[PDB]
């Protein structure tokens, strides 16, 4: 599958254990989807766990409960400290991008969504991947970057307890 | 005899989505979709109204259960394999009911994870 | 008429009179017509539902958000909306939302007549002569004439209940 | 599309975040048809505050009943809760049939901005591009003076 | 042809067309109707007296206790004139100009003219518009009148 937009100078076509010998296009699409989409969960994780060390939003997450966005704590413990309503509504709100605006098309490119532009910017464009070869290979490299760093950062906070200095050293 | 509630388009358009007989998917997909389907619904029944329901944890004991329940049916699925053999599943030139014994294994595994799912989603929430 | 004719014998006081009268579906075209109508009867559907749910629920009969609130909540269904815990807001959401999804994109009805979410246009004749049946047109009737009226209905409701209580 | 009446002369086609690389020929019309109501709105609302500043408040009654002489009605933002629901509902419904007038549904007559006011109908002097281009140039400075105004309206406290 | 009247000619130092003009022409007849109703209806409340009566919406017997030409409101009928307005409306999307074929015709549903004693076309056509633009410069000078030149009478 040398040439598919995922190929990289540092590693060539890269298939160390060899997950794609065999043709199986299905396998390949389905793959691709899988590494586009959690590559695009995990950079906006990323930033979801730098940012609220350094800023927090003003307001309040749930007026009616005292709770404020500063007093949440960052990382794998808000999951416990933030209103399960909140965190269902989150759930809800995926759950339409998932089946609504950001539905594959079966016949559309691998990360194409029929409501979304360039870099993601709601409201959108079809494809050109071999204009945008560029970025297509950047938006998977910097989400196969941002996969092992929120791996990280979870991993970081299982162990250290925090999301303070000592979680990052 | 055609029926709205079989023969009508949404009831056809329906049946043909579902895991079991949606195109295209591999007969791993449909076990685990449906295993995950079965062990996410089947954790409440015992961690509510069941033995140990008051107790501290009361959802682990759901969790097993769940488990459990889900390993019986998967064996149950295994044993129909291995009698009828059904061969819908198989591609060509395989094992007569490979695919169907690939589909309950999978629904063992799917069933695993959404019993799992559904308690970490209780103890969590 | 000519496109107006798909939707044609089907509103007006009397079932053949195509009332219009903005002008809102002449020059458009045949698909743009029989979407119109499937706006008009998804609308109409759900208001027949509401109208419905607002007097179940105006009346003292609010059992899932009495046992879930524990308390009885108000009568007046706007204000019942609010005591109303947020979880049973969402799942409802999440509800229609699955129903939504599963009528469109896995399910989707006819483009000839996207309001068949059931799908009856398989099993259908609606051509047909005879008179102990064939009456689907006089069905279609009512169906349509009830659901503008729980349109209107439904938006009084809200407009006097959001005003003159 | 660039030789639509929008570029004047100071920008050129300006379109810097790209709604018209994927903007379809009748979206064009669609938000153009959006700009040109948009702009003959913000003309009407600027008029609408800049004027009862100078020229005082209305010489009448308003509401016969409700004893609203025009002058405890601010000219800003809060009259929205001054002006009575029915004033209110009544410029609502004379705006509502404005449109659900001769139809400006896509492809209408009405969807380009053409309605039928003809006020001003120069006798094709090469003028009919000129008056369009007006109309939609100050439009789209109305639409950014009226967000100052709005602005500066709240921000301030009250009128300017 | 139609409203071109004895007077004057076209009148026009300002529509000029067909198309146009038939519509101009529905709103010319439209405001003239109103116009007579309008006149003749505050001519009402004066001599024979605020007459109205029996059970209304929080007006029951109500002698039509909205007073003065404007009517004011304060609850007292021309709270009820909203239902006037209402219905006024079921009459303008039910017998509209949109299927109105004609100028500003509506089939003539009382068929007064089927030789009752109106007539197709000529005078009475004429005669209808040119009362209308009569009443509606009637009904304006009445409006400036209550507004400050007393009452109407
Ligand atoms: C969600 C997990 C996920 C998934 C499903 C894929 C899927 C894929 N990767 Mg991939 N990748 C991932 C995470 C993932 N990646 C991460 C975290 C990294 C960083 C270490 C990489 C680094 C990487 C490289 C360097 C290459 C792939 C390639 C591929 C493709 C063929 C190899 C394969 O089947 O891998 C299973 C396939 C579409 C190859 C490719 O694009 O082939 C065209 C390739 O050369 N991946
Ligand atoms: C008597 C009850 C019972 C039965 C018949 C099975 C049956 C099975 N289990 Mg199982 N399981 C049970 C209870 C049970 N499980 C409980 C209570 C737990 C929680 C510890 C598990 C955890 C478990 C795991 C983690 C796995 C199985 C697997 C399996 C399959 C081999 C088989 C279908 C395996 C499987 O599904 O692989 C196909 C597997 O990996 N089971
Ligand atoms: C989405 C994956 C996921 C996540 C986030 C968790 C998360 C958690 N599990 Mg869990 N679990 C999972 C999958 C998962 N589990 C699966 C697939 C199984 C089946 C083998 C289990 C079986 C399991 C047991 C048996 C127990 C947990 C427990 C726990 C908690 C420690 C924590 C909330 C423990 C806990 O806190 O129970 C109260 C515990 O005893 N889990
Ligand atoms: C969601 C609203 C909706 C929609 C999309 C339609 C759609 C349709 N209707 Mg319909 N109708 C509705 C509500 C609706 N209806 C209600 C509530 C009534 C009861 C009065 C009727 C009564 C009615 C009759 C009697 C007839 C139709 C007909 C038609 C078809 C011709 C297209 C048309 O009239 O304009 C389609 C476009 C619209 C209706 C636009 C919606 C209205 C706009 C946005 C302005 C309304 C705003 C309103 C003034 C303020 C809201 C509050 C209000 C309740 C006071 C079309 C399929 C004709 C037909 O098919 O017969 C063959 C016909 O004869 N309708
Ligand atoms: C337009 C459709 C519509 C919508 C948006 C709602 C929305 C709502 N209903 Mg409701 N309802 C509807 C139709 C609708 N209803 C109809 C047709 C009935 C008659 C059966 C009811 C009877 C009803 C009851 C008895 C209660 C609600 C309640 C509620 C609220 C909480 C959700 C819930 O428990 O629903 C549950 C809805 C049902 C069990 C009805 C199922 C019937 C469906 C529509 C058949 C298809 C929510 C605001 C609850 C509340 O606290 O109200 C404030 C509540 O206790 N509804
Ligand atoms: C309702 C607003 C609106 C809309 C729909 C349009 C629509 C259009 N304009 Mg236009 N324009 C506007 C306002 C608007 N304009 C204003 C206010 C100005 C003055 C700066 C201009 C100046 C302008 C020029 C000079 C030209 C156009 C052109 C065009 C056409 C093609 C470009 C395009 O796709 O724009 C689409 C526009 C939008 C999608 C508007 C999006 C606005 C975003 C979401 C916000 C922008 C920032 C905003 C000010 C933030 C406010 C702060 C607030 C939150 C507090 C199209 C018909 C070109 C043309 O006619 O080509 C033939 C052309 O040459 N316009
Ligand atoms: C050309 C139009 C125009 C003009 C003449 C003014 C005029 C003024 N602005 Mg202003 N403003 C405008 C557009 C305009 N604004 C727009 C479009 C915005 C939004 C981007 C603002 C946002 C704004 C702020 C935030 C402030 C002003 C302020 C001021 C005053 C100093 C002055 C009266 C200041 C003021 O008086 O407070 C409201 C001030 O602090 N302006
Ligand atoms: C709703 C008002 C209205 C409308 C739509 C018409 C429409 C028409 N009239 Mg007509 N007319 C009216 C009122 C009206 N009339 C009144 C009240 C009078 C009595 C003076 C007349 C006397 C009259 C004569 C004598 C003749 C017409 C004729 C015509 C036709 C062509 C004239 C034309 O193009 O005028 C176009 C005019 C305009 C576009 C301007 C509209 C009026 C402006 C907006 C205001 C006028 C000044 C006003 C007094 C100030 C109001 C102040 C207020 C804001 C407080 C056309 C169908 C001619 C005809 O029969 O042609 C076949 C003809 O000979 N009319
Ligand atoms: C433009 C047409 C028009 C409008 C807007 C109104 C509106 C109104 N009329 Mg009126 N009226 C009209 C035509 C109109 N009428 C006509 C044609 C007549 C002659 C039969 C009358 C005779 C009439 C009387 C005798 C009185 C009113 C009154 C009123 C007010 C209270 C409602 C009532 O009793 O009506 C009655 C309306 C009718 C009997 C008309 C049929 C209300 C503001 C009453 C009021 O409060 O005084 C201002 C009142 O005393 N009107
Ligand atoms: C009542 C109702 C109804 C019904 C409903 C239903 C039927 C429901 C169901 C539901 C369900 C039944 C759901 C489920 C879900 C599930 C889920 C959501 C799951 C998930 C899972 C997961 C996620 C897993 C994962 C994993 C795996 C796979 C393995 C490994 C481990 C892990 C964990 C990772 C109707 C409509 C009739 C009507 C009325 C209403």
């Amino acid at each position: 599958f040398e040439g598919e937009l995922g190929v990289t100078p540092p590693m060539g076509y890269f298939d160390p254990l060899g997950l794609s010998s065999d043709g199986d296009k299905k396998t390949f699409i389905r793959r691709r989807k899988s590494e586009l989409k959690n590559g695009r969960v995990a950079m906006w994780a990323c930033m979801g766990w730098i940012v609220p060390e350094w800023y927090r939003f003003p307001g309040e997450l749930s007026p009616s409960s005292g709770l404020k966005f500063s007093e949440i704590p960052n990382g794998m413990a808000a999951l416990k400290a933030l209103p399960t309503e909140a965190w269902a509504q989150m759930g809800a709100f995926v759950a339409l991008l998932e089946l609504g605006p950001l539905w594959q098309d079966e016949s559309r490119a691998p990360g194409d969504f029929k409501t979304c532009a360039k870099y993601g910017f709601p409201m959108g464009s079809d494809s050109d991947p071999v204009k945008n070869q560029y970025s297509l290979n950047s938006e998977i490299n910097n989400g196969r970057l941002a996969m092992m760093a929120i791996t990280g950062m979870v991993f970081q906070n299982g162990i250290t307890g925090t999301t303070g200095p000592e979680m990052w050293a | 005899v055609i029926t709205l509630t079989e023969n009508g388009l949404f009831a056809k358009q329906f049946l043909s989505a579902l895991a079991f007989y949606r195109e295209g998917l591999k007969p791993w997909q449909r076990g685990l979709e449906i295993g995950m389907a079965h062990g996410y619904f089947l954790i409440g029944p015992f961690t509510s109204l069941g033995p140990l329901r008051n107790t501290p944890e009361a959802a682990t004991v759901g969790l097993l259960c769940g488990c459990a329940i889900v390993g019986i049916v998967s064996i149950g699925g295994l044993i129909f394999g291995s009698t009828i053999k059904p061969t819908r599943f198989d591609k060509d030139g395989d094992k007569p009911g490979a695919g169907f014994i690939e589909m309950i294994n999978w629904h063992a595994v799917g069933g695993l994870g959404g019993a799992g799912f559904a308690h970490a989603l209780i103890t969590v929430f | 008429r000519e496109a107006p004719k798909v939707l044609a014998g089907t509103g007006g006081p009397l079932p053949e009179s195509f009332w219009d009268p903005a002008g809102f579906t002449n020059n458009k075209t045949d698909e743009e017509l029989l979407f119109y109508r499937a706006a008009e009867l998804k609308h109409g559907r759900i208001a027949m539902a509401a109208v419905v749910g607002w007097f179940t629920n105006a009346s003292g009969f609010h059992y899932l958000g009495d046992l879930w609130l524990k308390k009885p909540a108000s009568d007046n269904p706007i204000e019942a909306f609010n005591q109303l815990s947020l979880l049973g807001v969402f799942q409802m959401v999440f509800f229609i939302g699955c129903l939504e999804w599963l009528t469109t994109v896995p399910c989707p009805p006819p483009k000839d007549a996207p309001w068949d979410v059931i799908g009856m246009s398989d099993v259908l004749e609606e051509d047909t002569d005879e008179n102990p049946m064939a009456e689907y047109k006089k069905i279609q009737m009512q169906e349509l004439n009830n659901s503008r009226l729980a349109m209107v209905a439904i938006i009084g409701l809200i407009v006097q209940a959001t005003t003159t209580g | 599309f660039e030789s639509e009446l929008g570029v004047q002369a100071p920008t050129g086609f300006w379109d810097p975040l790209g709604f018209a690389k994927d903007g379809s020929m009748k979206a064009f019309k669609r938000r153009r048809a959006s700009e040109i109501k948009h702009g003959r709105i913000a003309m009407l609302a600027t008029m609408g505050y800049i004027t009862p500043e100078i020229t005082g408040k209305f010489p009448g009654y308003l509401s016969p009943s409700t004893l609203l002489k025009y002058d405890d009605i601010p000219n800003g933002l809060g009259a929205i809760s001054k002006v009575p629901a029915l004033g209110w509902a009544q410029i609502f419904v004379y705006c509502g049939y404005a449109e659900l007038s001769q139809d400006q549904t896509p492809g209408s007559p009405g969807a380009e901005g053409n309605f039928g006011f003809k006020v001003l109908t120069s006798s094709d002097p090469d003028s009919l591009e000129k008056k369009l281009a007006s109309e939609i140039a100050n439009g789209r400075l109305a639409m950014m003076a009226f967000t100052g105004m709005a602005t500066q309206d709240g921000l301030t406290g009250s009128a300017w």
